[PDB]
Formats: C-alpha cells, sequence, structure tokens
C-alpha cells in the first residue's frame, strides 16, 4: 500500500529532460509509479476534471516556463496540495515567475531570476569557472533519516537557485542548508544591496509537511537530479581536498523521492479504547478521582505493509483547557496504554495524543470524556468520628418513647 | 438495477387502462441470478399469434450527482 | 474593526435598507455605516436568515499551509 496512488504527472520544459534524467525516472518507474510526460506548455494539461483529481503525484521539472498550459495554475496547484497530493518542484537560474508564486504560497521564497547560489570555498573543481557548482557538505544534511535515508552519503553536488524559508511558517523543513560561506546573488553584478540569503540561511532543498499531511519538496537545482551529477566524481577545488569516486546525489534523490511519495514515515492511528480499570467497557461518565485505563494502537507503513509502530516517546495528555496530566504511554501487549487516576476536578475533559516528530506523519487523536462529581449515594457513611451524633438521635428517640409510655400511664 | 426497481407495471395495448393491467408475480427461475417476474396473459398465445404489451418501470437513486459538490453559482 | 461590528455589517453595506435612504442605512442607528467594504478572514458566512435578524458564522479551520492570515 502506497499511501498515495501511483498516478504521477511529469511536467517537462523540454522533452530532452526525459533522456537526460533517464536514471531517475527508471529508479521511479521501478517502484511501480505510472508516469506520464507532458510539456508544461501543453494546452491539454489539467489536474481536476469534474471535481476529481486525475493524478496523485505531480513533478514540476519545468523551471523556465512563464505559464502553465490548460487550467493548471498556482491556485490549482494550491488546491491540489490542499487535496492531499504530493508535489515535487525543481528550480534553476531560469526560474520563471509562477514557480516563485508557488513558493510564496508554500512559504519558500526563491531568489530572483538569473541569481545563483555562490560559494567561493566549496565550488567543485569541475565548475565552469563561476564558483556556482557547490559541493554541499553532508554536515548540513538534516538530521532526519526518514527524509534523507539512514545510510551515509558522500558529498552532493548542487547548482541552482537559493531559497529562504520564511521564519513566520513553523512547518517548513530545512532539509539542506548552504554552507556558512555560501550566498545567493547576481554573480556578475556587485553587492550593492544586502543578499537575499547569506550563510547557513541559504537553503538548497526545503520541504513542507501540510496539516493535511501533504508533502512538498522544492529543490533549487534540476541538474541535481541529472544523470551527469549521478555519475560525476566530486572533489573540492581548494587544495587538500579528497577525491570521492562517486557523489551521494543518487541515494539522496531516491530517499527524497521515497519521502515525498509517502513511502516512509507514514503513520496511522487505529482504535482507541478507555475504560474504568477492571471493567471491559467505557461508562457514560467517569467520577472524580476514578481510575481509568487508556489504550491506543499506532501502525507504521513498512515496505508498503502496515506494522505495529516502534516509537518509544509517545505522550498522552488529559486536557480541560490547559493539560492536567501528561505521561508517557507504555508499549504493552502490542498497544500503547497507561493507567492513571483522574484529577480532582469535574468537567468535559479530552484525551489527546499528539505524536509530532520530524519527518513522521503528524498524528492527532482526541476523545471527549465528561468527568462528573460524586453521586449522593457514594458519599462516606457511618463515619466513626460521628458515632456520638448517631447515638444522640438514637438516644432521643428512646427517651421520647419511654416518656410517651410513662406520661400517659402515671 | 434490480436493487433499485421501485415499481414495475404492465398493461396490454388498449384503452381500458384501469382494467388492462395484467397480473404480475415476482418469480425465481432455477439457477439464474437476478429477479424475474411472471406475467399472466388475458388470453393464451397460440402458435403464430402475437400481442403487444407495454412494460413500465421506475428506478430510484440511479442518477448520481457528478461532480458531487458545487457552489451556489455552479450547475448540477 | 472589532469582531462584532465586522460580523453584523458584513455585506450589509450594499443593502438598500430604505427607498429614501442610501445603501447601508441601519434601521436602528439611523446612520450610514462607515466601513462598507471588507473581507472576513477567519470566519465564513454559514447562514444569514431571510431578514438578516440572526447571522451565524463558521470559524475557519487553521490554514492548511502554515501561512499567516493577514
Amino acid at each position: 500500500v502506497c499511501a498515495s496512488g501511483p498516478r504521477t504527472l511529469v511536467l517537462l520544459d523540454n522533452l530532452n529532460v526525459r533522456e537526460t534524467h533517464s536514471l531517475f525516472f527508471r529508479s521511479l518507474k521501478d517502484r511501480g509509479f505510472e508516469l506520464t510526460f507532458k510539456t508544461a506548455d501543453d494546452p491539454s494539461l489539467s489536474l481536476i476534471k469534474y471535481g476529481e483529481f486525475l493524478y496523485d503525484n505531480l513533478i514540476i521539472f519545468s523551471p523556465s516556463v512563464e505559464d502553465f498550459g490548460g487550467n493548471i495554475n498556482v491556485e490549482t496547484i494550491s488546491a491540489f496540495i490542499d487535496g492531499g497530493g504530493s508535489v515535487l518542484v525543481a528550480a534553476s537560474s531560469d526560474i520563471g515567475d509562477p514557480l516563485r508564486e508557488l513558493g510564496s504560497e508554500c512559504g519558500i521564497e526563491f531568489d530572483e531570476e538569473k541569481t545563483a547560489v555562490i560559494d567561493h570555498h566549496n565550488y567543485d573543481i569541475s565548475d565552469l569557472g563561476q564558483h556556482t557548482l557547490i559541493v554541499a557538505d553532508t554536515e548540513n544534511l538534516l538530521k532526519a533519516p526518514t527524509i534523507v535515508g539512514k545510510s551515509s552519503l558522500n558529498p552532493i553536488l548542487f547548482r541552482g537557485v537559493g531559497m529562504v524559508a520564511d521564519p513566520d511558517n513553523p512547518l517548513v523543513l530545512d532539509i539542506l542548508t548552504g554552507s556558512s560561506t555560501s550566498y545567493s546573488f547576481f554573480p556578475d553584478k556587485p553587492i550593492t544591496q544586502y543578499p537575499h540569503a547569506v550563510g547557513k540561511n541559504t537553503l538548497l532543498i526545503a520541504g513542507l509537511q501540510a496539516r493535511n499531511n501533504a508533502r512538498v519538496i522544492f529543490s533549487g537545482s534540476l541538474d541535481f537530479f541529472s544523470d551527469s551529477f549521478f555519475n560525476s566524481a566530486v572533489q573540492k577545488a581548494a587544495p587538500g581536498s579528497q577525491r570521492y569516486s562517486q557523489t551521494g546525489n543518487y541515494e539522496l534523490a531516491v530517499a527524497l523521492s521515497r519521502w515525498v511519495f509517502k513511502e516512509e514515515g507514514v503513520l496511522r492511528v487505529g482504535p482507541v479504547s478507555h475504560h474504568r480499570v477492571g471493567e471491559t467497557a467505557p461508562p457514560n461518565a467517569y467520577t472524580v478521582t476514578d481510575l481509568v485505563e487508556y489504550s491506543i494502537v499506532i501502525q507504521q507503513l513498512s515496505n508498503g505493509k502496515w506494522v505495529p509502530f516502534d516509537g518509544d516517546d509517545i505522550q498522552l495528555e488529559f486536557v480541560r483547557i490547559d493539560p492536567f496530566v501528561r505521561t508517557f504511554l507504555k508499549k504493552k501487549g502490542g498497544k500503547y496504554s497507561v493507567q492513571f487516576k483522574l484529577p480532582d476536578v469535574y468537567g468535559v475533559f479530552q484525551f489527546k495524543v499528539d505524536y509530532n516528530r520530524l519527518g513522521y506523519t503528524h498524528l492527532y487523536s482526541s476523545t471527549q470524556v465528561s468527568v462528573r462529581p460524586l453521586q449522593h449515594t457514594q458519599y462516606e457513611r457511618f463515619i466513626p468520628s460521628a458515632y456520638p451524633y448517631y447515638a444522640s438521635a438514637f438516644s432521643m428517640m428512646l427517651g421520647l418513647f419511654i416518656f410517651s409510655i410513662v406520661f400517659l400511664h402515671m | 438495477l434490480e436493487a433499485r426497481l421501485a415499481h414495475l407495471g404492465v398493461q396490454v395495448k388498449g384503452e381500458d387502462e384501469e382494467e388492462n393491467n395484467l397480473e404480475v408475480r415476482e418469480t425465481k427461475i432455477k439457477g439464474k441470478s437476478g429477479r424475474f417476474f411472471t406475467v399472466k396473459l388475458p388470453v393464451a398465445l397460440d402458435p403464430g399469434a402475437k400481442i403487444s404489451v407495454i412494460v413500465e418501470t421506475v428506478y430510484t437513486h440511479v442518477l448520481h450527482p457528478y461532480p458531487t459538490q458545487i457552489t451556489q453559482s455552479e450547475k448540477q | 474593526n472589532c469582531l462584532m461590528y465586522k460580523m453584523c455589517y458584513y455585506r450589509f453595506g450594499q443593502v438598500y435598507t430604505e427607498a429614501k435612504r442610501p445603501p447601508g442605512f441601519d434601521r436602528v442607528r439611523n446612520a450610514e455605516i462607515g466601513n462598507k467594504d471588507f473581507e472576513l478572514d477567519v470566519l465564513e458566512e454559514a447562514y444569514t436568515t431571510e431578514h438578516w435578524l440572526v447571522r451565524i458564522y463558521k470559524v475557519k479551520d487553521l490554514d492548511n499551509r502554515g501561512l499567516s492570515r493577514t
């Protein structure tokens, strides 16, 4: 089970992209995706027909295009993302305006056209003499093996347009920052203004995890995916630099493509159960200071198979407005469960589970639960501190009886 | 459609519509899937005779909106 | 610019409340409202009754992309 279907639309700006990227599309069709290749200018393009989506995934290898054909629009690609489709975008120095508008609607701000990422210290020896083919060190690669793959990677070659993640947007995934020395500017023209991006703020690859759990990756370089950089060796041009027999471009491209298309980090929430400990079923309402067991099952997509989740650190909350209790759910009996005593306070509480971890799917679960005060029958009875007060009334009624006996018959 | 058949009526071609209604019974033929109905004719049909009958049926829910959702200004 | 004023007078600014009065005349304040054209950003109009006597809005769910609503 791929958590999105195989139906994939490829948008190319020229058909020779299919020949020059053959290894990538081979390494994607071999996963069972069902590609179709269309020119991004083609008037027959559409994603929605009669309100249904015609494709489950979209790949926009169309950096230079000023407008999409047909009814494809940044408003339509926005509605596609809000529909839950996954999108892959590759820019370049040819970046056309609508890719910048799409970034602005995602919150990833591509620099101007003609701009490039520059790095005068880590440009590759193979650079054309402009110091814009940069060897991005894997020290910068995000610490998220679900995204970037669990194996080690040799340095990776990038050549493209830097982008800035808007600090206003919390969901943005800073996957591959530029070097501390790199920056983005017009390479020919002097630095009159302040750069758009400078230092480690420069992003080469950035991701998005939407609240509907849509995923988008914006790559700053198409060439990044090319067979040239897959086959090329790599060596920093400055002296004292090792030569690596192969770039890590390929394994990282595969791991990214697996992430985007919901092949890793997909999590599901199954049934949730709560009951009074020792009972088998939930009461309509719990009492103050009752003792309740809570159990949940969480599953993970592995090789397209759902399996019980491994994660250790899941936390339950018990919330009225602010959280009253927060505790780790223990992994027991194939389930996640905890036993705890309800707070001293009645109200309409909610159980929450909020397993938000980098690269994993945002899991949210909530069950509303009213906690009611004690019933009048449940109050404490025969309190031994009060025996004098019981013996008082059971003296008074006896005195009254004996008096009613004597008074009438004396 | 057999799941969605609301009504079936039959009548012989002829003006006495209130009386030309034929009697129909729901019937099952051995070994074959689907609902069947047996219609009793008013007079038997001889070898080389013929008769014209009119079958009228009404199905329900068989028109499905597509698209399933619209704004106020869109049509159905 | 408060929430209540924006909920009461949404679209109302274009209603011909009377024949002798300009559009957006308020029958109770006897005043032409000052801020006639605006968009609501975190509410969508769910139902306005025939005479607009009662208006109910749906508070928009959190923006899907993490953009800010401004």
